[PDB]
């Protein structure tokens, strides 16, 4: 003979709680009891426990205990004990067509009830679990029910349906029926459904045609109808009428004129007023608008009236706050492939959002912007987008490294320039770069004839300061090597060269090698050059012979090796030396 | 459409589940806390979508309490926050000045509440009365039934 | 010496802490879990950990990384012992930590630390030595052969243990991880002599689906130690197997740009990077990527691998043999006039669940030796990728 | 325009406890509180709270009192500014009559950062110091550090600095402690007061207080004479046979920090040697993490005075439960401590470890009979004869890593192991590493004239080149043109093809010279070339490793310290 604890009674039990250890206690002791109070099918109470139970789970607790009985709710009589049933439905419950059919069963015999709200409860779940199966099932009664005008109902329903749909593509057929008048209703709710309605029945070609020419010209007025006039107190959010509405229409208005004249000549109208026509006050409006972009998008329409569009977007970017910029990228790059020319228009703000401190933003920022890389850009962009990559973030860098040499490899003007730009995001990147870099660089130095010495010049400065790095040292070191020749004051074109004292060529080289902070293969690149020397200078040609033979003795298997190859090459057949290495050979792409 | 959409507060406190998509329960759990723990993790400065798991989600924070949502790549998300808002804007003008603590309490109701505002993934009512309204003659009708 | 002492929960998130002095706080613990990691795959597995001068002195505990604090050069030896004791004192205090364990006695947690030291130098403790100095009491929390036939034979002693691990995921254009599971499976392959009882100590790490050993198992005294006893039959059989769950970035990722018109042609551009750790490295890789049922002729071009093509099943196949992690491959392919492109891979001494066998011992009677060999591989294939 | 809802001061979380914080039963305001700071640590705000809860200040039972205080405590760094508006509350407290109380009011008063502090604690501090209890001065003495931190000192603050040693030495039980290292930390940032611990009777003041155990205390005293002791032996021989006790004490902070300055300080040798044994051992059948630290000093330590445990060894052997940190550090010094008696058993162990399964290991492990063999040239062969051995047992793994030391010993003991060449190759498929494979490659390179069969062995690797690891592709090459100046006519074809795949099929810079280089080397004068290429190649030098002198010496100092781990100076460290 029990004493029934009541749901909230029991929450407030819980917050009593001291320890996650008496948490269970106290669930299980509950439970424990509650369930004790099921072998007895007793229809008083049963509401409530279930209740006690969704918290129980809801708290991430053992659930399934009850899924059934749960049901036995949705029989019972009283409304209650019914809503508080569905509700426990839609939680937890797992698929079992079994259950299913019963559920089906209850289902059918609340849909046809005298009282209303129960009716509810029905279509509400049924558009939330309907499975397959059971659409198959109630599927028409769906139609009967969606017909009697109780604006209540029939919004309902016609979610209902459409959810069948999704679930069962097979039969939407039915429902051309309640078609035809919808669109004049007078009430938003049902409107409003009867829309995504409409709009979800569009995905069978032969359907469009029936929508597509007929409702068009109505959906408009509705429209305008709303952006036009008044506020209303039942359905304005900050200065417009039931954006929703506004929205899923446009989206509707969208589909329909994917690909095709009439309709869209028919519709470019209204839009261009509703750009011109709307708030950019606050979110609600531009979501307005960021929907009517999208639809305008996708739809023939005059050249001039997308340049609006897009010029829209432009103007979202520099809008106070995040959130808008997100979208405002995101669609831009989708159009990008197709309105180029037009785009363009904005770039300069664009990249201005690399300087965002929200990395979604950054990337998709970035993205774009390269794709917006033309010839006559370039120069201007890269200058940016190397200020950018120098002080970003690791994630980025690496991905970036890539860009930009995409870029400089296609559109690109000048090999100095190209060099350039490369080396420079050597000098950043470096130790995220790819690995064809390092021969990539180098082949397009050797290729190109004349920058020789701008090169081994600037190579040379870079690595003066830096040494941390490999890629760069190493291209460096490399033509140092090679080109030391070049690297003497020489008869220097395309710009100024700077004093080169052999000692000094050396120093740096040298240290490479002993300083900690450079690969064995690094080492590498340096001495034999170090070496490719004796034969391009005029007197140094002894502290270099030192050298050589003092490495003539490292763990470094390699080094050493070629140490002694070279030390022997001076201690016996010299003049060799001056037609080996003058000659380094030239791979062309 | 909407996938489903949550409630919770700064720490992962689930305070209302509501799924638009037949799915196994572990599946469920683990799509929450996978998703609790990514999502709030960001900081307030921020924005507020996330491209998940295919899916585009939404939240905007209320005091300690969270509110979640996913929609389908081809969708507005921006509209779909004003909807939240709306959501909360129920809540609010039918608990009088609504918190937490509320909705923790009663749940239940928030659910009904919400469950006849939306309905199989999508917007049965704009109407803030219209809803209200019905949902309030509702719980008459509940009253009704134990008291006669 | 020591500024800050916390206590963590696997995860790694900040559980509940003190600070004793001034450093950025706020940031480094945070750092902590990821750097932790990256370390153990470089096996420089190290107590002190580094993060722009700022070091780690940590302890794991059932359940609870324990964690102090460092700008200055500490005193080590100290931090440790200090430490250590701090887990002694609690223990004592309340049954066991465990998250759980902190979760309730909070507060006392924060006197205890504030009496236990100060400013960083430990104004000393022990126990009852300081029972005194408490407030209240906190909540404790107590919890809880017919397979090898006899007399088995063969000159050499030798053993086989053999982990493997393959990893089905799926991934949209969105890059984002849409299936995570890796299946694992610890075959093992013997020819002892006699009737020897086999200790196989095992990683920590191992959200778990499912976990099913062979009944010759024997888990090694209650609790939270990892120690797998038993006694193996003969030949090939499998000691234990297992599924998870959980969110592995793509070990080998892939994405294809596309670019068509002019003069009836298409180019193709993949970008392959390894997201590992880069000290060991993939092999005998092979990429498949879809293509269009009716190209004309190809043209590949790449630095790595060879790649190849195949109208039947209409797909461009890459090949590689050798991959390293940590590193980006390019390759680029153009032909002339949509099902996911997957792949498949094996990687040598490699866990991408987290595992390593610890050790593994062999008793027997005959006081000898024995030889066993290892091998971990990550393998697999329903590695796939979408393109819309 | 306006909107915050689920923002109302009229109910919810915050109001329902705001309430019942304020209600009569001392019993509520407790818990209640108690769940504050709780629910606070969480990361729930309780930015509001706040007010109602200090002003729950003027109650008594300490239960409430001290609760108030940590949620106050919390707040400290945090957010300072809130943390003072309490000020007046806690000086006022300073002269409760409860010194438990007071105390705390003094450690809170210094958990601050900001400036606006010093003013209104100064005073109270002198104060509750020369005042009477342990936990009370202790504390302060600990303030004083806090102070001195501060963003400034004063010209008081320099004068309280006296306050700390005098009393210091004086106040007796623990207290001391604290007061030393407080000091001792101050000091650091050294004017000129730090330097004037250079008492040989402030030093017995010490002596006393290392035998009144305060083990963190005992350190800190240590950890001071780490600033000491210019040229006297009566003194050394008293500070010293003082500390022989320490060792066989208590924990390891101890004989560690102890040692540290047992060894600064340094018939007198073989005492402390003989006795500095049995403390170091029993330091380590200690603790997993401790261990560590401790070897990696053990280790700096045989570095300067191995005679210290010039024979004991048979305990540095890794067992299987050990961690892998622990395993590492233990080899590194078996090695810096073997010889011939060593070696027998040395190998003995080191084979056994080879046959575990953490393979990390037993890579460092091989690579271990590696740095061995090297240091002890009378016990070469032996090495080998193991190593092979292991290779014996085909073990993938093992065998690679094997060869590639074999290869380095070569370098090292030329034309001494022959036979071993042949045995090597036969696993050459197993074989899958870069360093591995190549090594190998230019093995057989060089030793050329034995192999017949050398020319295949490279071959193989060819029609799959194009791609393997850079530095394989070199000595590969590099090999090749060895054999082909062994001369042989069967040679030509291939070498062609190396150098001409490594010539224009190549893509490496670097490679192309060497390559080429070779390319014009031979197609002037091979006569020329052999004498070149193979020529009398020099010797090896890794001198580079075993630790330095100036440096050694200074080191040993910071013994339990991180630069006592990394073997560095604080010069990388204090950014």
């Amino acid at each position: 003979m029990p004493a029934p604890i009541r749901l909230r009674e029991l929450i407030r039990t819980i917050r009593t709680a001291r320890t996650q250890a008496e948490e269970r206690e106290m669930i299980q002791k509950e439970c424990a009891a509650i369930r004790s109070s099921f072998r007895e099918e007793d229809n008083t109470y049963r509401c409530r426990n279930v209740a006690k139970l969704l918290y129980m789970h809801m708290l991430g607790y053992p659930a399934h205990f009850g899924q059934l009985e749960c049901l036995k709710l949705i029989a019972s009589q009283k409304f209650t004990d019914k809503r508080i049933g569905y509700l426990g439905a839609m939680l937890l419950l797992d698929e079992r067509q079994d259950v299913h059919l019963l559920m089906t069963n209850c289902i059918k015999n609340d849909l046809n009830h005298s009282t209303q709200f129960v009716q509810g409860l029905a279509l509400c779940t049924l558009g939330c679990m309907g499975s397959s199966e059971m659409c198959r099932d109630l599927a028409g009664e769906v139609e009967k029910l969606l017909k009697t005008s109780n604006s209540y109902l029939r919004k309902k329903a016609a979610l209902c349906a459409v959810h069948v749909i999704r679930k069962v593509p097979e039969l939407m057929e039915m429902f051309l029926p309640a078609t035809k008048n919808l669109l004049n209703e007078k009430n938003h709710g049902v409107l409003h459904t009867s829309v995504v309605l409409l709009t979800e029945m569009c995905e069978r070609s032969p359907d469009m045609l029936a929508h597509f020419r007929k409702l068009v010209p109505q959906l408009v007025r509705i429209l305008k109808n709303l952006i036009m006039s008044g506020y209303s107190p039942e359905h304005d959010v900050s200065g417009i009428s039931d954006p929703f509405l506004q929205v899923r229409i446009l989206r509707l208005l969208r589909i329909l004129g994917r690909n095709d004249d009439d309709s869209s000549e028919a519709m470019n109208d209204i839009l261009a007023q509703v750009a011109t026509n709307t708030e950019t006050s606050k979110n609600v409006g531009n979501a307005i608008l960021y929907e009517t972009v999208l639809t305008i998008m996708d739809i023939k329409s005059e050249s001039g009236l997308r340049v609006l569009a897009i010029n829209i977007l432009g103007r979202f970017l520099l809008n106070n706050d995040k959130n808008i910029r997100y979208v405002a990228l995101t669609s831009l790059l989708k159009t990008v492939q197709t309105d180029h020319n037009a785009v363009q228009r904005h770039r300069s703000t664009i990249v201005d959002c690399l300087k965002d401190l929200d990395v979604s933003i950054k990337r998709r920022a970035m993205e774009l912007s390269f794709a917006l890389v033309n010839g006559n850009n370039i120069r201007g962009m890269m200058k940016e987008l190397l200020y950018f990559l120098d002080s970003c973030e690791p994630e980025f860098k690496a991905d970036c490294a890539s860009g930009i040499f995409l870029a400089a490899e296609k559109y690109a003007p000048s090999k100095r320039w190209h060099i350039d730009t490369i080396m420079r995001v050597l000098t950043t990147a470096g130790s995220y770069v790819r690995d064809d870099a390092v021969p990539n660089l180098i082949q397009l130095i050797t290729n190109s004839v004349e920058m020789h010495a701008y090169t081994v010049q600037r190579l040379y400065k870079a690595i003066l300061g830096d040494y941390s790095q490999q890629p760069l040292v190493q291209v460096a070191a490399w033509c140092i090597g090679e080109y030391g020749d070049l690297l003497v004051s020489g008869q220097c074109e395309e710009e100024e060269p700077i004093q080169v004292t052999e000692d000094e060529v050396l120093d740096i080289l040298e240290s490479v090698l002993i300083s900690n902070m450079s690969t064995s293969v690094t080492r590498g690149y340096a001495l034999t050059a170090i070496m490719k020397l004796s034969t391009r200078f005029t007197c140094t040609v002894n502290r270099i012979k030192k050298v050589v033979s003092i490495y003539g003795s490292s763990i470094d298997v390699e080094l050493q090796q070629r140490a002694v190859e070279y030390n022997a090459l001076f201690k016996k057949y010299d003049h060799m030396r001056s037609a080996l290495l003058e000659r380094m050979p030239v791979m062309e792409k | 459409m909407m996938r489903f959409m949550l409630l919770f507060s700064r720490q992962g406190k689930l305070r209302l589940q509501k799924w638009y998509l037949a799915t196994s329960d572990k599946e469920r759990k683990k799509m929450v806390r996978e998703l609790m723990q990514v999502v709030l993790a960001r900081k307030p400065k921020m924005c507020s979508f996330l491209e998940w798991r295919d899916l585009k989600v939404v939240y905007k924070r209320y005091a300690s309490l969270y509110f979640c949502c996913a929609i389908e790549g081809q969708d507005n998300e921006l509209i779909t926050l004003e909807l939240i808002h709306r959501y909360v804007e129920l809540l609010d003008k039918y608990f009088g000045s609504v918190c937490e603590l509320d909705i923790i309490f009663n749940f239940e109701k928030a659910y009904f509440i919400l469950d006849e505002f939306l309905m199989g993934g999508d917007v049965q009512d704009t109407s803030k009365k219209s809803v209200l309204k019905a949902i309030e003659q509702a719980d008459l009708l509940q009253e009704e039934d134990e008291s006669p | 010496s020591a500024s800050a002492v916390y206590v963590l929960d696997l995860k790694g998130k900040v559980l509940i802490c003190r600070n004793y002095r001034g450093d950025v706080d706020m940031s480094e613990v945070e750092h902590f879990m990821p750097i932790l990691m990256e370390k153990e795959e470089e096996g420089m597995l190290s107590p002190i950990l580094a993060h722009g001068g700022v070091r780690f002195m940590w302890i794991k505990h059932n359940n609870l990384y324990l964690v102090a604090t460092s700008k200055k050069n500490a005193c080590v030896s100290l931090v440790f012992s200090f430490l250590y004791k701090v887990v002694q004192v609690f223990s004592e205090y309340f049954k066991e930590l465990e998250e759980e364990s902190i979760r309730d006695n909070f507060v006392i947690i924060y006197e205890l630390l504030d009496e236990l030291m100060d400013f960083g130098y430990p104004q000393t403790t022990d126990s009852k030595i300081l029972q005194e100095f408490i407030t209240q009491e906190g909540h404790k929390l107590e919890t809880g052969v017919s397979w090898r036939s006899e007399g088995i034979k063969y000159r050499k002693n030798e053993v086989f243990l053999d982990v493997i691990e393959a990893v089905n995921l799926l991934v949209s254009a969105n890059g984002n991880v849409l299936r995570s599971e890796i299946v694992g499976s610890i075959k093992m392959r013997v020819f002892l002599s006699g009737m020897p009882e086999l200790r196989l100590g095992l990683n920590d790490k191992v959200e778990l689906e499912d976990v099913k050993f062979h009944q010759c198992v024997r888990l090694s005294r209650f609790e939270n130690d990892r120690t797998i006893s038993f006694i193996p039959p003969d030949g090939e059989f499998e000691l234990m197997s297992y599924r998870l769950n959980t969110h592995v970035k793509p070990l080998i990722w892939i994405e294809s740009v596309i670019e068509k018109h002019s003069h009836s042609r298409i180019e193709y551009m993949v970008k392959a990077k390894s997201q590992f750790k880069r000290r060991s490295t993939a092999n005998n890789v092979e990429i498949h990527i879809p293509v269009p049922n009716d190209a004309d002729s190809p043209k590949f071009k790449t630095t790595v691998g060879s790649v190849k093509w195949v109208p039947e099943n209409s797909e461009i196949v890459w090949s590689v043999k050798s991959f390293p992690g940590g590193k980006e491959y390019l390759m680029r392919a153009h032909f002339g006039l949509k099902p996911p492109i997957s792949v498949k891979f094996e990687i040598p001494y490699f866990t991408t669940s987290g595992i390593q066998v610890r050790y593994l011992k062999i008793i027997e009677k005959s006081g000898y030796q024995a030889i066993p060999w290892v091998r971990y591989i990550t393998q697999n294939g329903d590695y796939q990728l979408r393109t819309q | 325009t306006d909107s915050k809802y689920f923002t109302t001061t009229k109910k919810g979380e915050i109001f329902e406890l705001k309430a019942e914080l304020n209600s009569d039963k001392k019993e509520k305001k407790k818990e209640a509180v108690k769940k504050v700071i709780a629910s606070m640590t969480v990361g729930k705000d309780v930015s509001a709270l706040f007010p109602d809860v200090v002003n729950c200040m003027q109650t008594d039972n300490l239960e409430l009192k001290k609760l108030v205080y940590l949620y106050l405590m919390n707040y400290a760094k945090s957010q300072p500014d809130m943390a003072i508006m309490a000020v007046n509350t806690f000086v006022k407290d300073c002269e409760d009559p409860n010194p438990l109380i007071r105390a705390l009011a003094v450690r809170t008063m210094g958990c601050i950062r900001v400036d606006k502090i010093t003013e209104y604690l100064c005073e109270p501090l002198r104060k509750c110091l020369k005042d009477e209890d342990p936990y009370v001065r202790k504390t302060a003495a600990v303030c004083v550090a806090k102070l001195h931190d501060i963003n400034a000192q004063m010209v008081e603050d320099q004068g309280f600095l006296d306050t700390l040693k005098d009393l210091i030495s004086d106040s007796n039980p623990m207290v001391v402690a604290n007061r030393v290292a407080a000091l001792s930390e101050i000091a650091e940032s050294h004017p000129s007061s730090n330097l004037l611990d250079l008492k040989a009777q402030s030093i017995n003041k010490l002596l006393t207080a290392l035998n009144e155990c305060t083990e963190w205390a005992q350190i800190f005293i240590l950890d001071c004479l780490g600033n000491y002791m210019p040229k006297d032996d009566r003194e050394a021989q008293s500070i010293c046979e003082r500390v022989t006790p320490r060792l066989s004490h208590a924990n390891s902070a101890v004989v560690l920090s102890a040692v540290k300055v047992l060894m600064k300080f340094m018939d007198y040798y073989a005492t402390l040697l003989k006795k500095l044994a049995p403390p170091l051992v029993t330091l380590l059948s200690a603790e997993p993490e401790p261990q560590y630290v401790p070897l990696r000093n053990i280790n700096l330590i045989v570095q300067k005075r191995p005679e210290i445990l010039k024979h004991e060894m048979k305990v540095f052997f890794v067992k299987y439960n050990d961690p892998i940190y622990v395993k590492l550090e233990k080899l590194d010094i078996m090695i810096r401590l073997a010889s011939q008696a060593n070696i027998a058993q040395v190998l003995a162990e080191l084979k056994e470890y080879a046959t575990e399964v953490d393979v990390d290991f037993v890579r460092k492990a091989v690579r271990a009979i590696g740095r061995c063999a090297i240091k002890v040239e009378q016990s070469a062969e032996r090495c080998v004869s193991t190593l092979l051995d292991l290779i014996q047992t085909k073990v993938n793994y093992v065998v690679q890593e094997a060869i590639v030391v074999i290869k380095d010993i070569f370098r090292k003991y030329p034309n001494k192991y022959e036979s071993v060449i042949a045995t090597l190759c036969e696993n050459l498929d197993s074989d899958d590493e870069p360093e591995a494979r190549a090594a190998m490659i230019w093995i057989v390179g060089e030793y050329a004239e034995r192999s017949d069969n050398a020319d295949e062995l490279l071959e193989s690797f060819l029609d799959g080149f194009h791609d393997e690891s850079t530095q394989v592709q070199l000595q590969l090459l590099t090999a090749i043109v060895k054999l082909f100046l062994k001369k042989p006519t069967e040679t030509q074809e291939l070498v062609q093809q190396v150098l001409s795949l490594a010539t224009q099929d190549s893509d490496n810079p670097d490679l192309r010279d060497r390559g080429y280089i070779y390319w014009r080397l031979l197609s002037t004068d091979p006569v020329a070339a052999k004498e070149v290429v193979l020529a009398e190649k020099p010797l090896i030098s890794e001198e580079t490793d075993l630790i330095e002198p100036t440096l050694l010496d200074e080191l040993i100092c910071y013994i339990g310290t991180l630069a006592s781990v990394y073997h560095k100076p604080p010069n990388a460290f204090v950014e």
